[PDB]
Order: structure tokens, then C-alpha cells, then sequence
RNA sequence: UUAGUUGGGCACUCUAAAGUGACUGCCGGUGCAAGCCGGAGGAAGGUGGGGAUGACGUCAAAUCAUCAUGCCCCUUAUGACCUGGGCUACACACGUGCUACAAUGGAUGGUACAAAGGGUCGCGAAGCCGCGAGGUGGAGCCAAUCCCAUAAAACCAUUCUCAGUUCGGAUUGUAGGCUGCAACUCGCCUACAUGAAGCCGGAAUCGCUAGUAAUCGUGGAUCAGCAUGCCACGGUGAAUACGU
RNA sequence: GCGAAGAACCUUACCAGGUCUUGACAUCCUUUGACCACUCUGGAGACAGAGCUUUCCCGGGACAAAGUGACAGGUGGU
């Protein structure tokens, strides 16, 4: 629908939300300069608001055109020869995170007991 | 200086041994200056960088400007324990 | 409509000094108001007791400053002549406006 | 072995509203966190649900649902010759009400309607016609006093 | 090395925030009170022969 | 012409006051339905007009600060009672009877180092 | 008067010095007595609640690194100065905690009620600017006067409607804010985006007997900046104890 | 969540490299008595090199630069 089928029983912010790239407020934002409420559900949609939902969209970067911005910026991270590409690659945390005990989101669950 | 401050570049890095390194830049800089920015133009020459130990040369690329002189010469060695 | 602030780390020999001041300038002027008690300030100190472990053994010291007022509404030169050349207390430390 | 003696017991309040001490005891048995006030609502709340759908005063059908829970006999772990056996005890009146109430409240946390206030009105409606959860937990509790008697 | 540390603490720093606090009776650099300039160890030892002045024991 | 009593419980303390008149409770120049806008709380204010049958002859304006809102009523009610007991001598076994002239003595405890709280203990670990 | 503001007054709260008050003191039962169970009056009843207070001794218990000290070692170095790094490493195991796994809840709007503390090379108001962290501005204060200072849970409306979700917030990308000579290794905070595990936890194990446990915020020391830790403060406020 | 009531530098006791030797810190000795602070040049800094420079007071004293010991200095061990 708005790049992808976004789910018709909710709200429009919460159903826009569900674009990569739209969280909230910019969610907010857009059903706001749209000219458009938002407590009408996804189903009640006509052609003409929703075709200025479509329009207004089209000016935010979403799905692969941040997927590819970002894979850019960690690649250069990482071809630089950085402390942060080292990070990225070994998968060891990025911040300035302790790495002791505890860093399981970049680590995996527990590896193999010694 | 991660504020409308400016930039951060240690002087004795800087002004005469990098705004030197005009004719004839063919050789490298020793620095202990970890903490300077790369500015824009520190590119094209090698500044020696100590890391606790020893100098490690870094060649500066066209992708380094902004970062720290001392995010690439990492201090701690570690090898898959 | 003369403003006098007395402070100590006691209230004996403080007492001692307003009722004094008061006794005074009852004598060499007219009027006084008595001293009103302000509250009391207490600050609260608490210091490991062992010298090197031991976290959860320590030891609470305090200290506490006590204060009076005293205000003369008839000023004459003899009141303040009197005030002004009373020898109070060391540890009571008086403020006049 | 000390313990010194039989200890004094909590001398609880009648509730505001519904003048007895056992919708106290049930509020307080509702609570969580130290709030007061949301168990209490809660309760009117759900004697507004009751009072609307059966049509006569809350209290009686509470009582009934209550004298309907209130076990008799349970079982108790005896140490005898290194082992650990259960058998039957009858329970005093204090520990009547008491386990009246928790299993009131711990199988009206169990249902599965959208709020609270219908959970509980729920339950007590069923526990005043002999079902639900708290119904079956005390037939057990006398079924397990039998086979061990 | 303890002279030196405080003669190097009693010393003005290079830069302003190079500058710490020790007690002042023993140079200790750890747990010191800026009241009275004394480390825990001092102060409570003070405060028993009764030296400082409207410190007393705590009771309340 | 007018009754005073003094209230208090935990760290609120109510100043109320009672004059001859129609029902009409003041708190703190808001009235008593906006200030305490629960019924629980208002019954155990009315308590004291309660126990006696004097209950629609007063009027009541009180005067409260410190703690939060059931101190606020339990401190009412305590100046209330006492009021009332100023009225009149003969209140004293009714209120007496209802422990309405108690002053709650039970207020909060002190922190003790070593523990997080005024009883509560760290988790403990043999090993 | 925008207002306890101004006039005026200590009536009431409050503040703080000195007193009074509780002792099984009186009544009934029980006992040879001590004592035990109930009752009156009283704000309070059985050392009312809680602190400080740690006898004789035990563990060659801890600390030569707070301090001091016998003996033994170094003395162009085991002393002294500096810049950089490290104490923050990471296949893993244990201890103590914080946040959740949602409807007694999430988001949005409205709106009440504290105590104890800190402030002069310090606290820092109003107004203006910023989505926000903040910036600017300089009032009042050596403070029962001025500032920190918005209390948060609770309560009232609208919405969500049982969904790994309008739950949960880790992790990562970009742009910023402050302190500081300097924020890469290695500070804290903000905005937008991303949206992991997690459905109440196995054998087992811990704390707590009443304004306690549980839960919600607040202040302080250290401190240029940095706490989910420590030390204190209040708001709401239980269940159970047959017994050895 | 123990010393640590605050490890970016300092703290810091550990490591690498660069420097010092009556000494960073005390008393006495021998000459001088106010030395320090400041500007510029080199250096990562400690440190070196030139100028303006240091105003003790009433033989006393505490400060102060030079050279030399007697000595200092150890968060070194138990
Ligand atoms: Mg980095
Ligand atoms: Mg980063
Ligand atoms: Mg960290
Ligand atoms: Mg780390
Ligand atoms: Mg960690
Ligand atoms: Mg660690
Ligand atoms: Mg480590
Ligand atoms: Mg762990
Ligand atoms: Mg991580
Ligand atoms: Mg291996
Ligand atoms: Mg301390
Ligand atoms: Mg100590
Ligand atoms: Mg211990
Ligand atoms: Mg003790
Ligand atoms: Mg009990
Ligand atoms: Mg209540
Ligand atoms: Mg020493
Ligand atoms: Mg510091
Ligand atoms: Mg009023
Ligand atoms: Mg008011
Ligand atoms: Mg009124
Ligand atoms: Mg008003
Ligand atoms: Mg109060
Ligand atoms: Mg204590
Ligand atoms: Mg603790
Ligand atoms: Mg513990
Ligand atoms: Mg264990
Ligand atoms: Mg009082
Ligand atoms: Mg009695
Ligand atoms: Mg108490
Ligand atoms: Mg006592
Ligand atoms: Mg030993
Ligand atoms: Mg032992
Ligand atoms: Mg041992
Ligand atoms: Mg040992
Ligand atoms: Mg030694
Ligand atoms: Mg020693
Ligand atoms: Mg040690
Ligand atoms: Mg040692
Ligand atoms: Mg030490
Ligand atoms: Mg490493
Ligand atoms: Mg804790
Ligand atoms: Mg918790
Ligand atoms: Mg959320
Ligand atoms: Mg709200
Ligand atoms: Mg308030
Ligand atoms: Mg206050
Ligand atoms: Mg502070
Ligand atoms: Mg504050
Ligand atoms: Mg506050
Ligand atoms: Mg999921
Ligand atoms: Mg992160
Ligand atoms: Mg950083
Ligand atoms: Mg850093
Ligand atoms: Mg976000
Ligand atoms: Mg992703
Ligand atoms: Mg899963
Ligand atoms: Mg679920
Ligand atoms: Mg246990
Ligand atoms: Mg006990
Ligand atoms: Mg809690
Ligand atoms: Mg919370
Ligand atoms: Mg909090
Ligand atoms: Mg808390
Ligand atoms: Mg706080
Ligand atoms: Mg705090
Ligand atoms: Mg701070
Ligand atoms: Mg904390
Ligand atoms: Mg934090
Ligand atoms: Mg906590
Ligand atoms: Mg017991
Ligand atoms: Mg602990
Ligand atoms: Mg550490
Ligand atoms: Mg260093
Ligand atoms: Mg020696
Ligand atoms: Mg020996
Ligand atoms: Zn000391």
C-alpha cells in the first residue's frame, strides 16, 4: 500500500509504524501535514487521502534506502581500518561497553562452557 | 571539542609539522597526540601515532577526516584467547 | 528596630548570653523583644569504622548549630553603648545589623 | 526449640460501605503494592456487576458463595520414621476464612475475561451455584483428607 | 613514595583540573572530608579526644 | 461559637473548627467532595458525627498541611472528634467507645546502615 | 492584595528551653510468692516505638597500603620527573543489584497531597530562544525570608482490546548538548531511526512479626563531569504465626 | 556494589619510551642575600638557551640561589 501492506484492522499512526524508516512521531507528522485524522482505521481510507499519504512518503528515506545507508556507513567503519570496524567485525560490542561478563545482543546467547 | 567550540588538533601536531609538510612530504610523523582530529588537511601524509609501546604509522585516507589520530592504533592485544 | 543573631554548638552558654544581652539593654534603654528560638541545624556524618574492610560497620557523627534573635524596638545611646561593649562567651558568635 | 507462646491476632476494620470486616479482609487480599484504593474500586465495582445481574444485595450471594468454599478437612505433612506422609486436619475458624479467601482471589486471577471487577464477579456468581475453581479446590483438598485417613 | 605525593599534591597542578584533595594530616588521597580537610580515619580519632569542635557522637 | 480542636497523624496535622450551622465542610477554602473526591475517605472523615447523632447540626472548616491524603482525613478526624469533645462532656464515652480521641502513635521508622531499609537485610550467600 | 500580600495581632499550628506524664500505679481472677489472664482511666499498658551503648573470652581472624614502629633489605636505584597506555581485556563460572515479561496495564490530556536536607571563588528566579538535552539573562539570597524545587505513585476523562502487541527496552546508524587543555581506547545526557531476548523462571535458595514487608518518589557525602552503589527522608500500606 | 564517600589526564602504587643524582621532601654547614614569577627559541613533556629580572626586615630570625657532605628517600618484605 504505502511501500508495503501496512495492516488495515489499526489506526494509521500505528499501521505507518510499521514502515521501516516511521516510527511514531514521524508517523504523527505525516498523517499531520497529510491533512488527515488519526483515529480513522487503515480500512476507512479513501483513494485521494491515502493517494497524499503515498505523496508525503515519498520525501522519507524508508526500506532499502536506509538499509543500504546504513550497511554503507558500517562498511566504511569497517574498510578504514577503525576501532569501531574491528568491533563490528569481531562482534564484540560497539560503544564503550564491558566485555568481562555480560554483552550477549552482539555475543549470542552463551557459547560453548569451557 | 564535541561542541560549536571547534575542532580539536594539538598544536605541536599541527602547525608547523603538518602545515610544513608542503614540499617534498615524503616522510613520516612521530606523535604521541592520540587525542587530534584528522582534519582535511592531514590527508596525504603518514603521521607515526604511539599506542603504549610503539609508533604505528597510519597513511592518512580520503575517509579518516573527522575521526580521532588515535582510533587507528588500537592499544590492547588480544588473539582469540 | 536593632536585629542581633546568636549562634553556638550548645544552648547553655548560649542561653547565658541572650538573657544576659536582654538584661542589659532592659537596663541602659527601653524596650526588647525576647529571643525567639529558630530552628535548630543539624548536619549528620557517617564514617566507616574499620581501618581497611567492613563496609556494613560505621559509626554516625553529628553537629548541630542553635540560634536566637533578639530585636530592641527603642533604640537609645546607652542601649547600644551597653550592647556593643558586652564581652560575650567564646563559642557564641553574635551578628548585629 | 523457643517459640514462647500463642501471639495476639489483627484486629481489622469494618469496610466503609459494606459494613463487615470480610470485605476488608477480601480488599486487603486483593491488594498489591499497598493500593488501596484500586482493590477498593475494584470490589464496588464488581458488586455494581453482581447487583445488576442477579438483582438482590451483594453480601447474601458473597456469603453464600463463601460458606460454599470454606473447606473442612486438609492435609498436613507428618515426619514419622524418616518419612514425610500426608494426613487429614481439620481447620479452625480463622484458617476457614483464610484459605476461603485465597483461593477466592488466586483462581479469580486465573479466569479469562478483559478486567478484573468481571473476573471476580465471575467467580463468586459461580461459587454461589457450587462451580468454577475455588469450587473444585476445596473437593479435592476433602478428597486428598479421605485417602490418606 | 609518599613525599613526593605530597609535595606534588601541595604543588600548583599544570592544568586546573589536575588538582585533588588529601588529608592533612596523613597525605591520604581517599574518603577525605572538605570540612574539615581530614580522612575518615583522622576525623574519628579527633572527634574521640575532642578536638573538633561541635562534632559529637550521634545518637538519634 | 465556635469549637476548635487539633489533629494529627503520621505528619499531617489539621487544625479544625466547628460552628453551629447547616452540613457545610471547608477544607482548606476548597470543598470536602473537590479535596477528597473518593467516599471511603469522607465516611471515615464523618465518623465522628457519626458515633454521636449530631451529625447534620454542624458545620465544619478545617485547616490541614503535611503528609498525604488519608493522613489528611485521619488528622481530620482526630480534630474533628476532639472538637466534638469540647462540646460537650458527655461525648467522651462514645467517642472513647470507637477510639476516636487516640492519636495514632505509629509513624514511620529510621533507616539503619547495614540494611536497605528500616528491617529489610541483604541477600545472604554461605558461599 | 495576583496573592499572608500590606496594616494589625500571638488566638491557633510551629519553632525550642524548662517541667509534667507510665509505675503492673488501681480492680477481678489465679498463685505461698515472683509472676500470668482479663478490666478501668489515659495521648500512650505491660522494659509504648526506635537508637547510641558490645563484659570476661574465641579465631597466631583483618590491616607493616591511613598512621606509628623492632628487625631485614635498595642507595647513579626497589629513590625522583615526564608524555602515552593499563587498572574498562573476554571462550567462560560465581556473588550482589537494576529493567521487564503487560489490562491492578501502555499512550495522551487535566489535576491534588510531603518530609528531611544543601547553597558565597555557591544556589542560581522572571522573561526570551530551542522538538529536546540546553542556551541567554541576571533578580533574591552569608538564608524559618531567596534558590535548588517539577514529588511520584494516587485520582479524573479519551483511547488501545489480549496480539511477542500502541508490551519490553537491549543493540546499532546519523545529528547534537554540557563539563573539561583534552571525551579514540574510556564520560553522562538528548532528538530521529532500529526494535534483541523475554509469556513469571528447574533442582534449589533469601528477607521480613507492623507503619514492618511490598511499592513510589526526594535529598546528601565524594564530586569540573560521571552511581542501577552507599547513607538518610517521607507517600500508600499488608498476610501470617496451630506449634517445637 | 569489599578498602574505593567518584580510575578519561591527576588519583596511580603497574607497563613502554624519554630524562635526574645531597636529590621531588627535611635540618645543619660555605659564599650571596629576597628568590621566585614574565617574554621569546627548541622539545610530546620533563627540561634546556637568551632579556627584562627578584622590592627581607629589625649581627637575630624564617625565607632564597649556588657547591659539598652528614644525610635524606622507599604504597620494599615479614
Ligand atoms: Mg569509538
Ligand atoms: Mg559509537
Ligand atoms: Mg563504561
Ligand atoms: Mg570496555
Ligand atoms: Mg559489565
Ligand atoms: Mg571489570
Ligand atoms: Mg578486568
Ligand atoms: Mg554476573
Ligand atoms: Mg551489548
Ligand atoms: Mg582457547
Ligand atoms: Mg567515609
Ligand atoms: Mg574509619
Ligand atoms: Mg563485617
Ligand atoms: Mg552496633
Ligand atoms: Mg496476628
Ligand atoms: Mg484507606
Ligand atoms: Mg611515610
Ligand atoms: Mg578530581
Ligand atoms: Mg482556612
Ligand atoms: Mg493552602
Ligand atoms: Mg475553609
Ligand atoms: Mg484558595
Ligand atoms: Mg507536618
Ligand atoms: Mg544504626
Ligand atoms: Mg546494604
Ligand atoms: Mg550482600
Ligand atoms: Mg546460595
Ligand atoms: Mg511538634
Ligand atoms: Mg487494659
Ligand atoms: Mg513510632
Ligand atoms: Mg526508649
Ligand atoms: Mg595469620
Ligand atoms: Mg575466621
Ligand atoms: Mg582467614
Ligand atoms: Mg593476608
Ligand atoms: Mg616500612
Ligand atoms: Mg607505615
Ligand atoms: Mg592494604
Ligand atoms: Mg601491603
Ligand atoms: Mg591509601
Ligand atoms: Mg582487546
Ligand atoms: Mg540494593
Ligand atoms: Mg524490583
Ligand atoms: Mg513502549
Ligand atoms: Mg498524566
Ligand atoms: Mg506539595
Ligand atoms: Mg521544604
Ligand atoms: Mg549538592
Ligand atoms: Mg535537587
Ligand atoms: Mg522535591
Ligand atoms: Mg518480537
Ligand atoms: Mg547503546
Ligand atoms: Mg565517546
Ligand atoms: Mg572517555
Ligand atoms: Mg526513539
Ligand atoms: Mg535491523
Ligand atoms: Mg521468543
Ligand atoms: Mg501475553
Ligand atoms: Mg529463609
Ligand atoms: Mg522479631
Ligand atoms: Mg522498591
Ligand atoms: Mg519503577
Ligand atoms: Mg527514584
Ligand atoms: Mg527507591
Ligand atoms: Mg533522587
Ligand atoms: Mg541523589
Ligand atoms: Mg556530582
Ligand atoms: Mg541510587
Ligand atoms: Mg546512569
Ligand atoms: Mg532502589
Ligand atoms: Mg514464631
Ligand atoms: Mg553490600
Ligand atoms: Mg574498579
Ligand atoms: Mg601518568
Ligand atoms: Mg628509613
Ligand atoms: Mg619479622
Ligand atoms: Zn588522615
Amino acid at each position: 500500500i504505502a511501500g508495503v501492506d501496512v495492516p488495515r484492522e489499526k489506526r494509521i499512526v500505528i499501521s505507518l509504524t510499521y514502515i521501516y524508516g516511521i516510527g511514531k512521531q514521524t508517523a504523527k507528522e505525516v498523517l499531520a501535514e497529510a491533512g488527515v485524522s488519526e483515529d480513522t482505521r487503515t480500512r476507512d481510507l479513501t483513494e485521494e487521502e491515502l493517494g497524499k499519504i503515498r505523496e508525503i512518503l515519498d520525501r522519507i528515506k524508508v526500506e532499502g534506502d536506509l538499509r543500504r545507508e546504513v550497511n554503507l556507513n558500517i562498511k566504511r567503519l569497517i574498510e578504514i581500518g577503525s576501532y569501531r570496524g574491528m568491533r563490528h567485525r569481531r562482534g564484540l560490542p560497539v560503544r564503550g561497553q564491558n566485555t568481562k561478563n555480560n554483552a550477549r545482543t552482539r555475543k549470542g546467547p552463551s557459547k560453548t562452557v569451557a | 571539542r564535541s561542541l560549536k567550540k571547534g575542532p580539536f588538533v594539538d598544536d605541536h601536531l599541527m602547525k608547523k609539522v603538518e602545515a610544513a609538510a608542503e614540499s617534498e612530504k615524503k616522510q613520516v610523523i612521530k606523535t604521541w597526540s592520540r587525542r587530534s582530529t584528522i582534519f582535511p588537511t592531514f590527508v596525504g601524509q603518514t603521521i607515526a601515532v604511539y599506542d603504549g609501546r610503539k609508533h604505528v604509522p597510519v597513511y592518512v585516507q580520503e575517509d579518516m577526516v573527522g575521526h580521532k589520530l588515535g582510533e587507528f592504533a588500537p592499544t590492547r592485544t588480544y588473539r582469540g584467547h | 528596630k536593632i536585629r542581633i543573631r546568636l549562634k553556638a554548638y550548645d544552648h547553655r552558654i548560649l542561653d547565658q548570653s541572650a538573657e544576659k544581652i536582654v538584661e542589659t539593654a532592659k537596663r541602659s534603654g527601653a524596650s526588647v523583644s525576647g529571643p525567639i528560638p529558630l530552628p535548630t541545624e543539624k548536619s549528620i556524618y557517617t564514617v566507616l569504622r574499620a581501618v581497611h574492610k567492613y563496609k556494613d560497620s560505621r559509626e554516625q557523627f553529628e553537629m548541630r548549630t542553635h540560634k536566637r534573635l533578639i530585636d530592641i524596638v527603642n533604640p537609645t545611646p546607652q542601649t547600644v553603648d551597653s550592647l556593643m561593649r558586652l564581652d560575650l562567651p567564646s563559642g557564641v558568635d553574635i551578628e548585629i545589623k | 526449640m523457643p517459640r514462647k507462646g500463642p501471639v495476639a491476632k489483627r484486629d481489622v476494620l469494618p469496610d466503609p460501605i459494606y459494613n463487615s470486616k470480610l470485605v476488608t479482609r477480601l480488599i486487603n487480599k486483593m491488594m498489591v503494592d499497598g493500593k488501596r484504593g484500586k482493590s477498593q474500586a475494584i470490589l464496588y465495582s464488581a458488586f455494581d456487576i453482581i447487583a445488576q445481574e442477579t438483582g438482590k444485595d451483594p453480601m447474601e450471594v458473597f456469603e453464600q458463595a463463601m460458606k460454599n468454599i470454606m473447606p473442612l478437612l486438609e492435609v498436613k505433612a507428618r515426619r514419622v520414621g524418616g518419612a514425610n506422609y500426608q494426613v487429614p486436619i481439620e481447620v479452625r475458624a480463622d484458617r476457614r476464612s483464610t484459605l476461603g479467601l485465597r483461593w477466592l482471589v488466586n483462581y479469580a486471577r486465573l479466569r479469562g475475561e478483559k478486567t478484573m471487577e468481571v473476573r471476580v464477579a465471575r467467580e463468586i456468581m459461580d461459587a454461589a451455584n457450587n462451580t468454577g475453581a475455588s469450587v473444585k479446590k476445596r473437593e479435592d483438598t476433602h478428597k486428598m483428607a479421605d485417602a490418606n485417613r | 613514595a609518599k613525599k613526593s605525593m605530597i609535595a606534588k599534591q601541595k604543588r600548583t597542578p599544570k592544568y586546573a583540573v589536575q588538582a585533588y584533595t588529601r588529608c592533612e594530616r596523613c597525605g591520604r588521597p581517599h574518603s577525605v572530608i572538605r570540612k574539615f580537610k581530614l580522612c575518615r580515619i583522622c576525623f574519628r580519632e579527633l572527634a574521640y579526644k575532642g578536638q573538633i569542635p561541635g562534632v559529637k557522637k550521634a545518637s538519634w | 461559637v465556635q469549637y476548635y480542636g487539633t489533629g494529627r497523624r503520621k505528619s499531617s496535622v489539621a487544625r479544625v473548627r466547628l460552628v453551629p450551622g447547616d452540613g457545610k465542610i471547608v477544607i482548606n477554602n476548597r470543598d470536602w467532595e473537590d479535596y477528597i473526591p473518593f467516599a471511603a475517605l469522607r465516611e471515615v472523615i464523618k465518623q465522628p458525627l457519626v458515633a454521636t447523632e449530631t451529625l447534620g447540626n454542624y458545620d465544619v472548616l478545617v485547616n490541614v498541611h503535611g503528609g498525604g491524603y488519608t493522613g489528611q482525613a485521619g488528622a481530620i478526624r482526630h480534630g474533628v472528634a476532639r472538637a466534638l469533645l469540647q462540646v460537650a462532656p458527655e461525648y467522651r464515652p462514645a467517642l472513647k467507645s470507637a477510639g476516636l480521641l487516640t492519636r495514632d502513635p505509629r509513624m514511620k521508622e529510621r533507616k539503619k546502615y547495614g540494611l536497605k531499609g528500616a528491617r529489610r537485610a541483604p541477600q545472604f550467600s554461605k558461599r
